[PDB]
């Protein structure tokens, strides 16, 4: 199997740890902070993934700074995840058609 | 913060019947509410969470309704071991918090006191003290007089009475009358009377009792 | 099983402190979090602050004033109030509950009656209460007994050691003279008296005593 191939791979389960670390980690930073709604563990784990999907949901945001540094990490892992296997995607499609091409 | 209002503070239904309590918060918290049950002297116990998911070991007659900013907790077929005070809860926005509270009251059928009166212990007097306790059990409404007599007249200092919410067994109420005298004043009158003046009966429930 | 265990009573000093305790059992997660209530006599329930004993961090309600500090024991699961300078207004049952994090009170307590006095403990007095040779009987006896004469609240009464409990009610103390008295009473059949013991005991956490006191008839 392919680098590229362990590297989506490698990447989807490392966003998986980010998602709950992340859920964990908002609850954390934003429980203390007046109407943080943040709080609950099974929320931010949506709400973890909505992030990490770049996808936002009205005001169902961090409010603390340490609560949005965690949704930083979020996005950010999200994206290079997604991105990583975009460029998977990429590698497979370019060599399958080197073959095609008898190059 | 959330705001959890709950009105009427006391609710009184009728045995048997649907009773509804309900809780408004102050702006719309999806269905991040949670019912809890406090009787008297216990600490609180969660009935419904989420405000209409069921918890395991409660009976059936309770369940929960609403969203947004409109709650319900309802009981069918209400019952003696629902007497207490209800109170919801907020996890929607930090801090939580909890409403006023809303006291179950149950109407029954009128009910005579039983009663009973109790000569100073021995085991008291051998160390300077005399207390006539006497007991209204059971009665209802809870609206009772109790009138203490020493030697035919009436007395009044030295008493000291306590009422208990309306029972959690049989929905009644209950009183304690403690009338309390020296070793002396007591080693110096013959009898001690003890009147339950109830809506049930014109006349009143006398039980007395002589040092002799 | 009972999951969080707190002392019944403690009693303070009008400006000394209190560190009341809340340990568990049972399910417990790196994730789980102590909660501290409450609770003043007659008044609804008020939430004081939180923890999270696996990294020690606390949050407290600020719009009341901030009495208490919040702390932990990893090893014992033992969860911590530190409860400074009270004033009377401080006099209330404290509860401690367990939440997973999913934000309603799963376990609770049973509390801490905390009383702030000048007063000093005193161990309660118990007397029986058997009827009078005077007053004849039916289908069902009254018996009961009487606890005074103690500071502070609250205090624990049992018949039999709990195996009797219908036919039970335990009057709301009173105070007279920085002294609390209260009577409980019991109502079984005619005939299984005496020729079958009834038993009043009686705890008083805040001396750590508990007496017994069987009920029975008049010489
Ligand atoms: C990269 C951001 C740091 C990880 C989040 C830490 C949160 C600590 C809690 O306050
Ligand atoms: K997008
Ligand atoms: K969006
Ligand atoms: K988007
Ligand atoms: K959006
Ligand atoms: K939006
Ligand atoms: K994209
Ligand atoms: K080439």
């Amino acid at each position: 199997s392919a680098l590229h191939w362990r590297a989506a791979g490698a990447a989807t389960v490392l966003l998986v740890i980010v998602l709950l670390a992340g859920s964990y980690l908002a609850v954390l930073a934003e429980r203390g902070a007046p109407g943080a709604q943040l709080i609950t563990y099974p929320r931010a784990l949506w709400w973890s993934v909505a992030t990490a999907t770049t996808v936002g949901y009205g005001d169902l945001y961090p409010v603390t700074l340490w609560g949005r540094c965690v949704a930083v990490v979020v996005m950010v892992a999200g994206i290079t995840s997604f991105g990583l296997v975009t460029a998977a995607l990429a590698t497979w499609f370019v060599g399958r058609e080197q073959e095609r091409r008898g190059h | 913060d959330i705001l959890l209002t709950q009105s009427p503070a006391i609710l009184s239904v009728s045995p048997g019947e649907r009773v509804s309590f309900s809780c408004r918060a102050s702006q719309s918290i999806g269905t991040d509410i949670h019912w809890y049950q406090q009787r008297t002297n216990g600490s609180p116990r969660l009935l419904i969470k989420y405000a209409s998911e069921s918890i395991s070991g409660i009976p059936s007659r309770f369940s929960g309704s609403g969203s947004g900013t409109d709650f319900t907790l309802s009981i069918n077929s209400v019952e003696s071991e629902d007497i207490a005070n209800y109170y919801c809860q907020q996890s929607n926005r930090w801090p939580f918090t909890f409403g006023s509270g809303t006291k179950l009251e149950i109407k029954r059928a009128d009910a005579a006191p039983t009663v009973s009166i109790f000569p100073p212990s021995s085991e008291q007097l051998t160390s300077g003290g005399a207390s006539v306790v006497c007991f209204l059990n059971n009665f209802y409404p809870k609206d009772i007089n109790v009138k203490w007599k020493i030697d035919g007249s009436e007395r009044q200092n030295g008493v000291l009475n306590s009422w208990t919410d309306q029972d959690s067994k049989d929905s009644t109420y209950s009183m304690s009358s403690t009338l309390t005298l020296t070793k002396d004043e007591y080693e110096r009158h013959n009898s001690y009377t003890c009147e339950a003046t109830h809506k049930t009966s014109t006349s009143p429930i006398v039980k007395s009792f002589n040092r002799n | 099983q009972v999951q969080l265990q707190q002392p019944g009573a403690e009693l303070v000093k009008p400006g000394a402190s209190v560190k009341l305790s809340c340990k568990a059992s049972g399910y417990t997660f790196t994730s789980d979090w102590i909660h501290w209530v409450k609770q003043r006599p007659g008044h609804g329930l008020e939430w004081i602050g939180e923890i999270i004993p696996s990294y020690g961090r606390a949050n407290y309600n600020e719009k009341i004033q901030k009495k208490a500090t919040l702390t932990a024991d990893k090893s014992s699961s033992t969860a911590f109030m530190q409860l400074s300078s009270l004033t009377s207004e401080d006099s209330a049952v404290y509860y401690c509950a367990r939440e997973r994090g999913d934000g309603y009170f799963a376990v609770w307590g049973a509390g801490t009656t905390v009383t702030v006095s000048s007063a000093k403990t005193t161990p309660p007095s118990v007397y029986p209460l058997a009827p009078g040779s005077a007053a004849q009987t039916n289908s069902m006896v009254t018996l009961g007994c009487l606890v005074k004469g103690y500071f502070p609240e609250p205090v624990t009464v049992t018949w039999n050691s709990g195996s009797l409990s219908s036919g039970v009610h335990t009057f709301p103390a009173v105070l007279q003279s920085d002294l609390y008295t209260l009577s409980s009473s019991v109502t079984v059949p005619s005939s299984s008296w005496p020729s079958e013991t009834v038993t009043c005991n009686v705890a008083h956490p805040a001396s750590s005593t508990k007496v017994d006191k069987k009920i029975v008839p008049r010489d």
